């Protein structure tokens, strides 16, 4: 009944919750990453072509 | 330090002068930009011969 789901769904949330902070993660440093390369290919543009 | 004889990345169009300011956890970059903001159009000859 009640007692047994509420410790597996919790488990299962908590679990849940704490990947998705670790995709968000990827998702910053690929932004980041993304934003470096962004400002370099600008200076390409505005230089060598 | 040098005005021009490098590719305008650090000022905004043609670029004359900066000016450096301290900032709070860092350096504030002001830049001094021409902007032309004016289009006329005139025949143009590529060199002359005599």
């Amino acid at each position: 009944d009640v007692l047994e789901q509420d410790a597996q769904i919790d488990r299962l949330i908590n679990g849940r919750l704490t990947t998705l902070n670790a995709f968000v993660a990827q998702q910053l440093v690929r932004s980041e990453s993304a934003a470096l390369s962004a400002q370099l290919a600008k200076d390409k543009v505005n230089e060598c072509v | 330090k040098a005005q021009s004889k490098r590719s305008g990345f650090c000022g905004q169009g043609t670029h004359i002068v900066s000016f450096v300011v301290n900032a709070p956890n860092g350096l504030y970059f002001m830049h001094v930009g021409y902007y032309p903001s004016n289009h006329i159009e005139v025949v143009s000859a590529y060199g002359l011969c005599d």
